[PDB]
């Protein structure tokens, strides 16, 4: 048949959810580098990389493997240059620092980049295993939203903050659990890993060589290398979710070896969801679950094979709808917190600052609901921009881009004016936001994209030239155009003065 | 991507017989559905001549019967065979592979190869 959920693993969905949120409230209401490794590894291992991995894999072939390496040369990067800056000069948060190289203002422009590429970014924490949720239940998709949403707004009553190693070994401990009961069962029903990798093959699946040298195509070796590159650094080695917990750590070798750790764990759950890709292509090399048995969205691809392969395992279903839900509770509260009190410290500032501090624990939970409305206000444009991980790393290229450019800006170049940066990001900022929505605007033709046959038989003028030759640009060079362009900018007008 | 390439096709008489050729490299799928499109001279790409994975056979109305096309799934290739030479159906001709990539009707790419000129003599 085709299996759906039961009765008793609704249960199991519910129950190892709420249980990651006893670990929380346990140690909430009471670093040695091998803690924060797998914490890194759990910011990594989200609700996006996990549903949506497989799912762009199985349509534009397993060129995604040439991220192994890319997520070698931004630990090489975020390690040597970018971490013992922020490390010898006793900062407390990554955003302090640029108020001690460049001045007070573009700090103040510095975090308002933060605050929109964070709600930007958990939109799709929160919608993606929603879009999930719709598809193996039925229950609704826009009501599945602001359920997600309610429950992390209210975990923003001090069960949020203080981040716990014991919340975060629950995420990675469900997710090797979640993978292994999909890897393997659809091992043993196709017949070996000989067979998986046997119709990948005939379907052109493997792609993992490229080497086309043009900007215009999505997916090359070059791409995946250079731009990709310039994408990851902007979050291993600036967002200051990704550095607060390097400084965190004690001994400096220590820190940087935390950032060597978690590149076997990067290295693993590309793996692991590569190989879900290419399981879900010889599965489904005759009916796709698109155009013919149709999940809406193409991040249903994942949630639909589980409820194909795990129908007769009862209980197991509901753990793969877990390892979505279960990197969702860690992250958009502690996004919401990470948006709260760096507002409330930005706000204190040009305010009257002289208000008790009733008035400053209220506005702490004041803006936090505030936030999480556009939690879910972003969460409902989400339904638009289409694959949400082509989205997900358009969102850190265009806006978290020319926000790497100024600490590129600060640390490298020793003459980087402060007026010169100032104007050098916003032009940054124009040119990454220009081709940034160009491209969700008007999508690159198929020549470019190069997406890969689905088989649907065996299941028993509009354009101009600068449409085509510039919103045709790679998402993942949406941040190489917009640092190439705040370090060209900035030096120019810093030179000028 | 698939880089395909051609051979198979010349000055012919008017009248004859010809088999066109086409190969596939690449990482292209099997399961693909290629075809044959052509181009007049001065004119718009003309019929198409497609054979999916189920050797469903199409052909244009102009063309039923006197031309025949058959694939094999081997090595990723097609054939295209010609009787009954016209002095006037010559043309250019390219070997295109219709993918599908989503749940629409208007959502398909070709992937042409090169040309390849076939003349006749009366």
């Amino acid at each position: 048949g085709i299996g759906t959920f039961v009765v008793w693993d609704y249960v199991v969905f519910a129950g190892m959810l709420v249980i990651s949120a006893a670990i929380g409230i346990y140690y909430a209401f009471a670093m040695t580098a091998v803690p924060v490794a797998l914490s890194l590894t759990a910011s990594f291992m989200s609700a996006v990389t996990v549903l949506g991995t497989p799912s762009e894999v199985y349509r534009f072939g397993a060129i995604f493997s040439i991220f192994a390496f890319t997520y070698f040369f931004v630990v090489v990067i975020s390690a040597e240059v970018f971490l013992p800056v922020f490390y010898k000069l006793g900062i407390t948060s990554t955003y302090e620092y640029l108020e001690l190289r460049f001045n007070k203002c573009v700090r103040l422009c510095g975090t308002v980049l933060f605050i929109v590429q964070t709600i930007l970014y958990t939109g799709i924490v929160i919608y993606a295993p929603a879009l999930a949720l719709n598809q193996v239940t039925g229950f609704d998709l826009w009501g599945a939203v602001v359920a997600t949403g309610v429950v992390c707004t209210f975990y923003c009553t001090l069960g949020g903050l203080k981040a716990v190693i014991w919340t975060d070994v629950f995420q990675v401990g469900i997710m090797v659990a979640g993978f292994a009961s999909v890897i393997i069962q659809a091992v043993v029903m196709q017949g070996g890993i000989s067979t998986i990798l046997n119709d990948a093959y005939d379907g052109g699946r493997l792609n993992f060589w490229n080497f086309n040298p043009n900007p215009l195509q999505r997916h090359t070796f070059w791409t995946i290398i250079i731009g990709g590159t310039f994408t990851w650094t902007s979050i291993y080695g600036v967002n200051q979710s990704q550095v607060q917990r390097y400084i965190s750590c004690k001994s400096r070798f220590q820190a940087k070896l935390s950032l060597y750790i978690n590149l076997v764990g990067l290295w693993a759950i590309l793996t692991c969801s590569v190989f879900c890709g290419l399981a879900l292509y010889s599965r489904y090399h005759d009916c796709d679950p698109w155009t013919a048995k149709k999940v809406s969205a193409p991040d249903q691809l994942m949630p639909y094979l589980v409820l194909d392969i795990l129908q007769d395992y009862p209980g197991l279903p509901g753990l793969f709808v877990a390892c979505a839900y279960s990197g969702t509770l860690s992250t958009v509260s502690s996004s919401i917190n990470a948006l709260a009190a760096v507002t409330v410290e930005d706000l204190i500032k040009p305010y009257f600052r002289s208000l008790s501090e009733r008035s400053l624990s209220w506005i702490s939970q004041g803006m936090s609901v505030v936030y999480g409305a556009l939690c879910i206000g972003m969460a409902a444009l989400a339904s638009l921009m289409g694959a949400l991980l082509q989205a997900a790393l358009s969102v850190f290229g265009m806006v978290g881009g020319p926000l790497m450019g100024l600490f590129a800006l600060g640390i490298l170049v020793p003459f980087a004016n402060s007026i010169g940066a100032l104007v050098g990001l916003m032009a940054g900022f124009a040119i990454s936001l220009w081709v940034g929505i160009g491209a969700q605007i008007y999508p690159p033709l198929p020549e470019r994209t190069l997406p890969l046959h689905l088989d649907i038989q065996g299941c028993n003028v509009q354009r101009t030239p600068l449409m085509d030759n510039w919103y045709s640009l790679s998402y993942l060079y949406f941040s190489t155009v917009g640092t190439l362009v705040t370090l060209l900018v900035g030096i120019l007008v810093s030179l000028s003065t | 991507q698939v880089q395909l390439q051609e051979s198979g096709g010349g000055l012919v008489q008017a009248g004859g017989s010809l088999r066109l050729s086409c190969a596939a490299s690449g990482n292209i799928s099997t399961r693909a559905g290629m075809g044959w499109y052509r181009q007049a001279p001065g004119k718009e790409r003309e019929f198409v001549a497609s054979i999916n994975w189920g050797a469903i056979t199409n052909y244009a109305d102009s063309v039923k019967g006197r031309f025949t096309i058959s694939r094999d799934n081997a090595k990723n290739t097609v054939y295209l065979q010609m009787n009954s030479l016209k002095p006037e159906d010559t043309a250019v001709y390219y070997c295109a592979v219709e993918y599908k990539y989503g749940p629409q009707r208007s959502d398909t790419y070709y992937y042409w190869g090169q040309g390849t000129q076939v003349t006749v003599s009366s």
